[PDB]
């Protein structure tokens, strides 16, 4: 609509993207509030013009949402 | 040759075939890319092929289809028999990795690693923390300040370190798993332009903390954790008890309180460490009178050096000392002085 | 021989294969097709393969199947014997580059350079500039007045 | 392209409007200009 308009299809939101952040929350991205951090949630932020922010063949939504490998360690799963 | 992989990073790699590089003296013999005998497939990060109770792989081939010994002429062997040792370097490694299918299979078949190198070293920034029982090595990227169409979040390299390794923000510093990461508590090892960047970056901040500068696109930085730490409020891992010490005011920096005089002294023996290296003893400065760092071990440099404030801000100092083999010899650490 | 190699440009290049011509006094004794072992996966430019802190790569080969170490007969081994010294060319480099799909994975299968240098050559004008460190060489083209 | 970006950071760059690729190499000049084709091709090799 008026802030959901994503030019990479990274699918997620360019307003939850350049902004304070994000969190994933039952596998669909939601904005970011300062009190989700007792709960364990985590808060990270990337590039709104790219589908691959770090150049690793994993997008943003797959690297996110632990939806690529369960080997890989959580210390590399924000973008 | 006998050897063994290992692997440290966050992804794994089926399929591995690495490259080795034999050199004996100023030559260099042979170039062997592995085969399917010593081929590799799996590694999950944080381990090894094989594994830590079994012995290590043998190559003895160059074709590609395994025969033609390597060989070696006579000159060559006169000197490998003659005492010597040949040195054995890694080139590149080319793996696969693995995407899979709409909730259906995973595949690997020619998702290679190859491409994505140059891609992901062209962007980021290395960061590699050394402690005395495993090693890490991680890739942060960074933004570019020169192309104003370039959009990429920018972080302070005090950010990078947090974001890398899993660190949470205990009591302001950040500590990774029962270890005191910080400024003033850790070794900062750079090269020369990096080093060159961070200096020239420093004058410009209002506090002069170097996690507040700015991450840059080409940097490399390594750190290392002390292997003997003198907190005084907690964590004080020592076998042999500190001399002369004092209790007032002990918390962390920016409470310095106590101006005492005297000598302090400390003696290990060397059931504790390891011979034959090359230490580094560090600390930190105040706004004493004067003072002197006699060092207590032979078989190495005993004498002492001034102290020699320039200022009361803190500045560090740093020496080193040689040690001994393992003997009934102890280190001993004295340090006179009037004013703290 | 310990060669190393280098890439000065723009664009990276994959799996490079390069082909050298051994000469020693007017002859030329072979020409090597470098094989799958002294093959090289990266070459970012401005940098080496090897990097700049390993020892140089060695060829002593000459089949596809890696056997058959190169032979030198009795009078060029008397020439090579009494002082003299041989001189290596590259002649031409085989190698690859990326594409990537639809906002998907980069693929280099079959993407070769080697068809894209008559064209760029026959359209531009070469510019080197060389100072005391490095060396950069960059293609212009330029318009036809017929 | 007006002349008051420059101070930004942006250039300004033409191009041969009966081609998709004036320069012969095997990206195009849209893929050229938006560097949306390899991250380690330098920014030297960005105008057509």
């Amino acid at each position: 609509w008026e802030d959901e308009d994503l030019d990479t299809d990274n699918d997620n939101i360019p307003d939850s993207y350049e902004r304070n952040g994000y969190t994933i929350k039952d596998l669909i991205a939601v904005k970011w509030e300062d009190s989700f951090a007792e709960q364990g949630y985590k808060k990270y932020v990337s590039n709104y013009l790219e589908s691959n922010t770090a150049g690793d063949p994993y997008t943003d939504y797959e690297k996110a949402s632990g939806s690529f490998d369960k080997a890989i360690k959580t210390e590399a799963r924000d973008p | 040759a006998n050897v063994r992989y290992y692997n440290t990073g966050t992804a794994p790699m089926y399929k591995v075939t690495p490259t080795t590089n034999l050199v004996l003296d100023g030559d260099t013999l042979s170039t062997i890319k592995a085969q399917e005998n010593q081929i590799g497939n799996n590694l999950s990060p944080g381990d090894t092929y094989p594994k830590k109770g079994l012995s290590p792989l043998a190559l003895n081939t160059m074709d590609q289809f395994s025969s033609r010994l390597i060989p070696i002429n006579y000159d060559q062997l006169k000197k490998l028999d003659a005492g010597k040792q040949i040195k054995l370097e890694t080139t590149q490694v080319s793996g696969n990795f693995g995407t899979k299918n709409s909730s259906g299979q995973i595949v690997t078949e020619g998702n290679s690693w190859s491409d994505y190198i140059s891609q992901i070293d062209s962007i980021s920034a290395s960061i590699i923390l050394d402690t005395e029982n495993e090693s890490y090595e991680r890739r942060v990227t960074a933004k570019n300040l020169q192309d104003p169409e370039d959009k990429t979040p920018e972080l302070t390299i005090g950010e990078a370190i947090e974001k890398a390794f899993g660190a949470t923000k205990k009591d302001g510093l950040l500590y990774f798993n029962d270890i005191p990461i910080d400024e003033s508590c850790v070794e900062l090892i750079f090269d020369d332009n990096t080093a060159n960047k961070i200096k020239d970056s420093l004058k410009t901040l209002s506090d002069k903390k170097i996690y507040n500068v700015k991450l840059e696109r080409g940097m490399n930085i390594l750190i290392k954790t002390p292997t003997y730490f003198t907190n005084f409020d907690d964590y004080n891992n020592y076998p042999s008890t500190w001399s002369n010490v004092n209790t007032t005011n002990q918390d962390g920096l920016q409470g310095s309180a106590n101006k005492l005089n005297g000598e302090t002294k400390i003696k290990i023996p060397m059931s504790e460490l390891k011979p034959y290296k090359r230490y580094v003893f560090s600390g930190y400065s105040k706004d004493p009178l004067t003072s002197n760092s006699i060092i207590v071990k032979i078989k190495a440099k005993e004498e002492k050096t001034d102290y020699l404030v320039p200022e009361q801000g803190y500045t560090k100092f740093s020496y080193e000392f040689e040690t001994t083999e393992k003997d009934s010899s102890n280190i001993e650490i004295t340090l006179i002085g009037s004013g703290t």
